[PDB]
RNA sequence: AGGGAAUCAGGGUUCGAUUCCGGAGAGGGAGCCUGAGAAACGGCUACCACAUCCAAGGAAGGAGGCGCGCAAAUU
RNA sequence: CUUUAAAUCCUUUAACGAGGAUCCAUUGGAGGGCAAGUCUGGUGCCAGCAGCCGCGGUAGCUCCAAUAGCGUAUAU
């Protein structure tokens, strides 16, 4: 029994539900009505992606591109070496990954080649300093589990590189999040390629200029990588992190404008603005960032049949259609009850998502 | 010196406490445990199903067919089943059955099937195995009779875990076995617990105790062969059921549920009170396919 | 409203900041002012954690209502139920026998899906006959009974699995077919025939499941052999083992052997016969030796599932059962 | 108790036999296996040194 | 007369069951025998066999320009130090 | 010193196989290739065991129940291997030598 | 009709080492 | 203050045998009825505490097994 | 038969019941034997570990100690 949908918004989570399910998916009238029809070349490379990193796939294309049939085999892991597309960031196909990792076969060894941060895709910065902790939280947490940047990329040139590793788990362990804590500290890295090294010193003196009367302890990382880590194109940035008491912890980041095209960006209005939309997240604060609520969702719903608790801020329309998708394969529904929270002042208000998990092992693993 | 000795006599206590720890995913309110009766083919399967039956209800059955549910105390029911000779039977109760009473013919011995159903129980999960021996009326009450008891048991407590007991049915009084063997023999039942096996408890299954047929019938007088839309009613085991799933009925094939709704229980536990017997309103026998009282 | 134009957008998983806040004056900042810093062993620990997970999840939904909880936990045990299946064959209903029993077993994911499956396999101690590769067989796994054709093989120290003509006496002994997936760990169960009567012990084998793959990987020996024709010492010239110069080029600088145990190599091709080729060895060569050379080729099994249908009988012959025969019967 | 492990191994006292000549080479003479060459190169060697 | 759904299935399958019956009765095929010659084999079979075999010793090693370039640097380094 | 033994004033102990590191090593010593790596249930070290002979590694898998003694004398008998202090004598409760021999069948 | 066990199920001497 | 105390009998050293008690209570404290002998090993009344049946009005009552994969002489 | 309230048990006693007498004693310790077989390392032909698995085929070796008994682990 396969299941079918329309369009080619949130191709990433149909096919992740897919392959863990192990039920077909067909898609029809992707970007129909448009001047190209056809599918777009980053969309493409991430299917090739997922054919690497698994056996006995069967993928089926029209020759307009307009429909797509996906057949899932076994999660196969190993070494695997991709060019992800310039157009998109690493971290576009790094979300994935970070979903499928720990029900490999063999221990997943892949270095991805491309741009490494980017304003459209979240940064590997921060998925290496928020969403690792989270996984660390079920149980995968491994010797060899690790994010590594061995070069950084800005677009259009990219030319950034980067290694992930994560080990296999039979089974996943039930969390019950529902103490936000309160932040300690903010932690901070700040890096500029391709340009002058004064560049991030004058985004930390403006980060620092707002965050500093709130919390006295806030220390910002600078990175200037020099030569063939540069990159191809130059850019700047600036990645934020706030570390609670419970352990979790919550992220913003900011980068520069590509070169062809838009206008200059001050560093100062940079470090600034990312201060404040780091802010915003504390307002909305909760046990797991808004990025990353759809990955905290799915390793719930794979749990060993038990009731698993989680505290998170106002819900992202991304996740809203992550919650339909995930009754439409795994057939879960989950509990919700929003927290008012009117006189604690603590900021808006919160959500409590609690389900209980549907019985669910890694079959890929070899039992010796 | 006595101290060092109670020291060490504390720990090797320990150690056979000692198990992974795992959670308790047993139900509040559990079903109706799975009896299973089988042996060799003449050996007094059917006469034993009667003999627990009248035990505990009164009511008259007849006719005894498929499972029967029945009302063993305060807190515990019954499901009890015969298994055939034929292998096919035997190697799909072995997946259900939570408790198995195996006949052994203590004048002819030991047989093959006997040893084989062993083998199935060790591949599938291990239940908890009671062995009955009867046919002792053929002995004499001599030294043959002692003999022949001592040597089924060492034997016996090779294939099981040591300690598993062996009840004896000394004979019939009128074609019915003693009343006194098999009140005893229902006090073990009663008072037996359960270890959970690791394929009940992953995956949902339900032994069904009635069938009900919902087609169209002027669709049976167009083409018999008709694919036909089948009903059934069972309790549920082992795990949680969704609305929509795959099942795998053996002997038959695939399918997918279509359907699903509860409905009040039959052959209910009753409602708590301190009488010390339970009266015949408490005493309820549920067997669809059986056939109660007179009416078949 | 979860529950109860958006097509070709971005994919990006962001919250974007509809409203945003001044962040300028001081009653904003005070919204999030308190958000900011102003002897047991082991095996009891444990037990502790399992026993705060069991009351956690039987005191969760207790206060919904039976229909409500069902949407959130599904059906319980313990329930009485009604189970609706169709499309079921005529031959179920026509035939039924009150005394055959009925079993639904509920299939996790990815089950009801075909695969390879390898398996450690050891023939049952009390069964007379042997167990051939390539030969039809009934298993009995999971929920399942089904006839397959499986490859026996057997597991080397540098890893490489070589396929097996039987299983052995008295040894464990890996076991491959295609047929539906199954979770490891998972006791098995092997029968020839479930028709009939026989006298003796009728399970033949029994094990667990180890692997779930789709390529079986398994290889076989094949060795290619020649026959020396001319000899100058350690050189030798070499006939029989190849028909044309093309092969000899294929293969140039493979280890081959005599069965004397002398070492050689495969060096040049040699014109004057069709396939004969130059070796050097490590000693010289009798007119009486045979030469050589060991290759792994790999091997396939056909894809063939036929699960057991004795309900699918009439009442009087549900026993009888029959599918592939062996090579012996044939 | 390791012995006892090897003890149950040795029960079985039949060892791996040995293969002969083709027939449609049976002319040539015997196979010579590893026992055979080791006479007739030692026998070589032992020639070699003294020359 | 009209046939049923699962008759149906069970004629496919004993069409299978039969076609299998027949590969377990005939000759084996070369490439599944151990010990065969030239002659029991096809001419060029093994060209598309794609079998696996052992090399004795290491193939020599293949002159290319880049080779000549690093060999250069080094002969260059040791002309700068005096490195004789 | 009533608890200084590793086994806490027990002469045996309970554990949960890991891995079998003398297999996924590809060395055919055979003394190597009997080492599994063991945790105990009572207070979660983790020891390297010794299995008596090779082929029943074949009845043991990874996250088994099985039951290890000392191994007191003759340590010199394996072949030049340092910490042979633990050997695996039971795995569900069953005697390795009755399941070599063929005298019982593991339960699952 | 009946499948008596035979004697090598009855006692299982499995291997046990050949004595004289 | 389970333990004793005694007793009889006996060739190859006794793996002998038996007997004797200090009282009290009958769901909990009081009151009461008979007989030669009891403030009863048994009835009753009031109070206190439990629990069963019902047509809802009323009526009747006074010890041991497991927790060692293990409950038959509890006959 | 006798026994006993009745029966069982003990003691008597009629008839069958052995050549591979297969009507087949075990536990612990130490050794021998092997292929067109596998792996690893080298000192060309070697060594270690080990060997019911080989091309095709599926219709029950020896010695030592105790003996209806005999080992292992921990503490001593
Ligand atoms: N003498 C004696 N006969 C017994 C005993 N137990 C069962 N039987 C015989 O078993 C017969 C009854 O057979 P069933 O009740 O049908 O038992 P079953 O094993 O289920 O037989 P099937 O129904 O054919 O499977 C009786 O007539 C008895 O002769 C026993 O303990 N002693
Ligand atoms: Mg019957
Ligand atoms: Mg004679």
């Amino acid at each position: 029994h396969s299941l079918s949908y329309a369009g080619c918004n949130f191709l990433r989570q149909r096919l992740v539900l897919s392959t863990l399910s192990g039920r077909p998916v067909k898609i029809r009238k992707i970007r129909a009505r448009d001047d190209n029809p056809g599918l777009r070349d980053f969309e493409a490379s991430f299917i090739r992606l997922l054919d690497k990193i698994t056996n006995g796939s069967r993928i089926e294309i029209n020759q307009t591109g307009t429909t797509l049939y996906y057949q899932p085999g076994l999660l196969y892991g190993g070494s695997v070496e991709h060019d992800c597309s310039v157009l998109r960031g690493i971290g576009y196909y790094l979300e994935s990954l970070l979903c499928l990792a720990p029900f490999m076969k063999h221990p997943l060894k892949i270095v991805l080649r491309g741009v490494t941060n980017d304003q459209v895709d979240p940064s590997v910065d921060v998925l290496k300093a928020t969403a690792l902790p989270l996984l660390k939280q079920f149980g995968i947490d491994g010797e060899s589990f690790e994010l590594k940047i061995v070069r950084r990329g800005m677009p259009p040139g990219g030319g950034g590189e980067v290694v992930f590793s994560c080990p296999v788990r039979k089974v996943l362990k039930p969390i019950q999040l529902t103490d936000p804590g309160k932040i300690k500290r903010i932690r901070g890295m700040a890096y500029s390629v391709r340009v002058s090294p004064q560049m991030a010193n004058r985004i930390v003196d403006s980060a620092r200029s707002i965050l500093n009367k709130f919390i006295p302890d806030i220390y910002i990382y600078t990175d200037h990588m020099k030569g063939v880590n540069s990159g191809k194109s130059p850019g700047f940035g600036l990645s934020l992190v706030a570390e609670t008491t419970s352990g979790t912890f919550l992220s913003a980041e900011l980068a520069s404008n590509p070169q062809g095209q838009g206008a200059a960006v001050l560093p100062e209005d940079l470090g600034r603005n990312c201060a404040r939309l780091l802010l915003e997240e504390i307002y909305r604060g909760g046990c797991v960032d808004s990025t990353n609520q759809s990955l905290a969702l799915l390793l719930m719903t794979l749990g060993q049949q038990d009731v698993s608790k989680v505290l998170l801020g106002p819900l992202s329309p991304y996740t809203i259609e992550f919650l339909r998708h995930l009754k439409s394969f795994f057939q879960i529904m989950f509990k919700i009850e929003t927290k008012p929270c009117g006189e604690e002042l603590k900021g808006g208000d919160k959500v409590l998502m609690t389900c209980v998990g549907i019985g669910f092992s890694n079959l890929s693993k070899t039992l010796k | 010196v006595r101290m060092a000795r109670s020291f060490h006599r504390t720990q090797d206590l320990k150690t056979k406490k000692h198990h992974i720890p795992v959670v308790d995913r047993t139900p509040l309110e559990p079903p109706p445990i799975v009896v299973v009766v089988m042996g060799p083919p003449k050996v007094g399967k059917s006469t034993l199903i009667q003999c627990l039956i009248r035990n505990f209800t009164r009511q008259k059955l007849t006719e005894i067919r498929g499972p029967v549910t029945i009302v063993s105390g305060k807190k515990r029911r019954l499901t009890i089943i015969e298994c055939g000779c034929d292998i096919n039977m035997m190697i799909d109760l072995a997946k259900v059955a939570d408790l198995v009473l195996m006949l052994i013919d203590a004048s002819f011995g030991f047989e093959m099937e006997t040893f084989e159903f062993l083998n199935i129980c060790q591949v599938h999960g291990f239940p908890k195995i009671m062995g009955v021996l009867t046919h002792l009326d053929s002995f004499k009450h001599n030294k043959q009779l002692k003999k022949t008891k001592k040597r089924l048991k060492h034997r016996f407590w090779t294939e099981v875990y040591p300690g598993a007991k062996l009840f004896y049915l000394s004979g019939m009084v009128h074609g019915e076995y003693q009343n006194q063997e098999i009140h005893n023999l229902g006090r073990f039942i009663t008072v037996m617990k359960f270890r959970p096996l690791t394929w009940q408890t992953s995956h949902p299954y339900i032994l069904a105790d009635r069938m009900e047929d919902l087609t169209n019938p002027e669709d049976i007088r167009t083409n018999i062969k008709c694919d036909r839309k089948v009903s059934l009613y069972g309790y549920l085991r082992g795990a949680h059921l969704k609305n929509k799933s795959q099942i795998h009925m053996p002997g038959v094939g695939d399918f997918a549920v279509s359907d699903i709704s509860f409905l009040p229980d039959p052959c209910a536990l009753p409602e708590q009170q301190k009488k010390r017997c339970l009266n015949e309103k408490e005493k309820l026998v549920y067997a669809p396919l059986s056939g109660v009282g007179g009416v078949l | 409203l979860i529950y109860g134009h958006k097509a070709d957008s971005l994919d990006c998983s962001r919250f974007l900041v509809e409203a945003p806040h001044d962040w300028d004056l001081e009653e904003v900042m005070n919204s999030i002012r308190d958000c900011f810093v102003t002897e047991s062993t082991y095996f009891d620990d444990l037990k502790g954690e399992m026993q705060k997970q069991a009351q956690l999840n039987r005191a969760e939904f207790e206060d919904q209502d039976d229909e409500a909880r069902v949407q959130y936990e599904g059906f319980r045990p313990g329930m009485y139920v009604r189970i609706e299946i169709e499309n079921v064959p005529c031959e179920f209903v026509q035939n039924f026998d009150p005394h055959y029993p009925i079993i639904l077993g509920g299939l996790g994911n990815s089950e009801g899906n075909v695969g390879y499956v390898q398996m450690r396999l050891k023939k049952h101690r009390w069964y007379k006959k042997i167990l051939k590769s390539r030969d039809p067989i009934i298993f009995s796994v999971g929920w399942r009974r089904f006839q397959t054709i499986p490859l026996y093989y057997i597991e080397d120290h540098n890893g490489r699995q070589r396929l097996l003509k039987y299983t052995p006496q008295h040894m464990h002994c890996g076991a491959a077919f295609w047929g539906p997936i199954t979770p490891q760990g998972t006791g098995f169960l092997a029968i020839q025939s479930v028709s009939g009567i026989m006298p003796d012990f009728r399970i033949a084998a029994t094990g667990v499941v180890l692997d779930l793959d789709k390529s079986i990987k398994i290889v076989k020996k094949l060795k290619l052999t020649g026959f020396p024709y001319k000899i100058f010492k350690n050189t030798s010239f070499i006939k029989g083992m190849f028909n044309s110069a093309l092969e000899v080029a294929k293969f140039e600088g493979a280890v081959i052997r005599t069965v004397s145990g002398i070492r050689g190599q495969i060096k040049k091709a040699l014109r004057a016969p069709e396939g004969a080729f130059r070796a050097s060895f490590e000693d010289k060569l009798l007119m009486s030796d045979i030469v050589f050379m060991r290759t792994w080729y790999p091997v396939s099994i056909p894809a063939f599932y036929n699960p057991v249908t004795s309900l699918l009988k009439p009442v009087g012959e549900k026993d009888t059962w029959s599918g592939m025969r062996t090579t012996g019967q044939l | 108790m390791a012995a006892a492990f090897r003890k149950a191994a040795k029960s079985r006292q039949r060892e791996h036999r040995e293969r002969s000549q083709p027939g449609f080479r049976k002319h040539l003479g015997l196979l010579e296996k590893k026992k055979d060459y080791k006479l007739r190169a030692d026998d070589y060697r032992k020639k070699q040194e003294y020359l | 007369e009209v046939k049923s759904s699962f008759e149906k299935r069970q004629e496919k399958m004993n069409e299978k069951i039969a076609s299998l019956e027949k590969e377990l009765l005939e000759k084996k095929p070369w490439q599944l025998q151990g010990e065969v010659t030239a002659q029991k084999r096809p001419e060029n079979s093994l060209l598309e066999e794609t079998l696996h075999f052992d090399h004795a010793v290491r193939m020599a090693p293949v002159i290319t320009e880049e080779t000549t370039l690093q060999l250069e640097d080094i002969i260059k380094q040791r002309i700068r130090d005096q490195a004789w | 010193a009533l608890k200084a033994n590793p086994f806490g004033g027990a002469s045996h102990a309970k554990g949960i196989v890991l891995e079998k590191v003398g297999v996924e090593a590809k060395q055919p010593n055979s003394a190597i290739r009997k080492c599994v790596r063991v945790q105990l249930i009572k207070n979660g070290k983790k020891i390297t065991a010794f299995v008596p002979n090779d082929g029943c590694l074949n009845f043991i898998e990874e996250n088994d129940e099985v039951l290890v003694a000392g191994f007191g004398r003759k340590g010199h008998a394996v072949g030049d291997i340092p910490g042979v202090r633990f050997k695996v004598v039971k795995v569900a409760n069953v005697s390795l030598l009755a399941l070599y021999k063929g005298k019982k069948e593991r339960p699952r | 009709a009946k499948r008596a066990i035979t004697y090598q199920i009855a006692k299982n001497r499995g291997l046990t080492p050949r004595r004289k």
